[PDB]
C-alpha cells in the first residue's frame, strides 16, 4: 500500500 | 527516529496509494529500504502511534523496522527485501521455475511469522500476496501492517471483525495465490460477485495440479465460523510437515  | 540527512533515496521501488518505497543507504553503510508516506492521506500523529506497534515486535518472519522520520513526508526506515513482494516474483521469472515445495515452505514461512503476530495477542488485518516481501534464498517476510474484499473474511468486510482468525481466512486466500503462481483470487468475479458468492456458501474449488490435501487446509481457513479456523501454530506446522505426514507420495509436475 507504500509500495505492488 | 533518526536524522533525515542520514538517508539516502537512490533507486524508486514502486509507488502505492499512500506513498512510496525506496532502495537507499543509511550512514553510508547500510542499504535499506525507505517508505514514504504521501502527505495529506494520514494525520501525524495518529500514523505516530500506529508505529509505535512496529517497533514492539520482532521476528524472523516479519520485515524488521529499523529507523523512522517523523517530519513530513514521513519516513519508514525497514529491512531490505531485495526480490520485493511475493505477488511480483510469482508474477515474475520464477513462477515459471517454483513447485509445490517451495511454494508449501514460504507458506510455512508466512505462517511462522503470523504465528508471532498470534502469540503477540496481535492482528495483521491486510494479509495477502502483495505484503509478503521476498529476500534472498526463497526467505519470505510479512510486511505492511494493515479494498482487498476478495482476501477479507464476510465477517470483517461485513461487520468489522476483524481478528487473527480473519488473518487465517487471508492466509487460506494466500495459499491459493502460491497454487496458482500470483493469480487473482475468485477469478472471472468482481468484489460484489465475490461479496455475495461466499455468503451463500461457496468457496473456491481445487486449483489445477493442487493436491486436495492443501486444499482441504484452505477450507479449513475458508470456515463460516471464525473460531473454527485453526490457528497459525497449527498452519505453521501443518506446512512444515507435509511432504512427510500428508504428502510424502508427492511428485513434480508441470507447474506445481
Amino acid at each position: 500500500x507504500a509500495x505492488a | 527516529e533518526i536524522p533525515r540527512e542520514s538517508l539516502r533515496l537512490e533507486v524508486k521501488l514502486g509507488q502505492g496509494c499512500f506513498g512510496e518505497v525506496w532502495m537507499g543507504t543509511w550512514n553510508g553503510t547500510t542499504r535499506v529500504a525507505i517508505k514514504t508516506l504521501k502527505p495529506g492521506t494520514m494525520s501525524p500523529e495518529a500514523f505516530l502511534q500506529e508505529a509505535q506497534v512496529m517497533k514492539k515486535l520482532r521476528h524472523e518472519k516479519l520485515v524488521q523496522l529499523y529507523a523512522v522520520v517523523s517530519e513530513e513526508p514521513i519516513y519508514i526506515v525497514t529491512e531490505y527485501m531485495s526480490k520485493g513482494s511475493l505477488l511480483d516474483f510469482l508474477k515474475g521469472e520464477m513462477g515459471k521455475y517454483l513447485r509445490l515445495p517451495q511454494l508449501v515452505d514460504m507458506a510455512a514461512q508466512i505462517a511462522s511469522g503470523m504465528a508471532y503476530v498470534e502469540r503477540m495477542n496481535y492482528v495483521h488485518r491486510d494479509l495477502r500476496a502483495a505484503n509478503i516481501l521476498v529476500g534472498e534464498n526463497l526467505v519470505c517476510k510479512v510486511a505492511d501492517f494493515g479494498f482487498p474484499i476478495k482476501w477479507t473474511a464476510p465477517e470483517a468486510a461485513l461487520y468489522g471483525r476483524f481478528t487473527i482468525k480473519s488473518d487465517v481466512w487471508s492466509f487460506g486466500i494466500l495459499l491459493t495465490e502460491l497454487t496458482t503462481k500470483g493469480r487473482v483470487p475468485y477469478p472471472g468475479m468482481v468484489n460484489r460477485e465475490v461479496l455475495d458468492q461466499v455468503e451463500r456458501g461457496y468457496r473456491m474449488p481445487c486449483p489445477p495440479e493442487c493436491p486436495e490435501s492443501l486444499h482441504d487446509l484452505m477450507c479449513q481457513c475458508w470456515r463460516k465460523d471464525p473460531e473454527e479456523r485453526p490457528t497459525f501454530e497449527y498452519l505453521q506446522a501443518f506446512l512444515e510437515d507435509y511432504f512427510t505426514s500428508t504428502e510424502p507420495q508427492y511428485q513434480p509436475g508441470e507447474n506445481l
